[PDB]
């Protein structure tokens, strides 16, 4: 059913250096968040 | 022994121990941490097991 | 010599803090 306009795609990586891709996980945005906004500021999941 | 030794006095992770990916510039006295706490989840996972 | 002996304290506090089982 394609996304929800309101839908993240963030990356998990291993550790900080973020040169490993364990997986992706999509997340609702709340308020207005800006799906442009969190792709330009970098926010992601780390395994450690 | 003496290439090991060395590299504990210099406090670089030996090479033969570094065997799962880490974040470069890690240095062994946190890896000992690390591996610690990934061997006692690997005993929580097989004493589950078994 | 001093290494020697930081060295032997290290390693001993090291085998205490690793962990001695773990079964296949």
């Amino acid at each position: 059913t394609e996304k929800k306009a309101s839908v993240v795609t963030l990356p998990v990586y291993l550790n900080f250096t973020r040169a490993d891709l364990i997986f992706t996980v999509d997340f609702e945005i709340a308020t207005k968040e800006d799906p442009r906004s969190f792709y330009e500021r970098g926010v992601a999941v780390l395994c450690t | 022994l003496r290439t090991l030794i060395n590299e504990l006095v210099k406090g670089i992770l030996p090479r033969s121990w570094s065997h799962y990916t880490v974040p470069a510039g890690m240095t062994v006295i946190q890896w000992v941490s690390d591996f610690s706490e990934r061997i006692k989840q690997l005993q929580n996972i097989s004493l589950a097991a078994a | 010599p001093a290494w020697m002996r930081t060295l032997h304290t290290t390693a001993s506090n090291w085998l205490h803090l690793i962990p001695q089982t773990l079964s296949h």
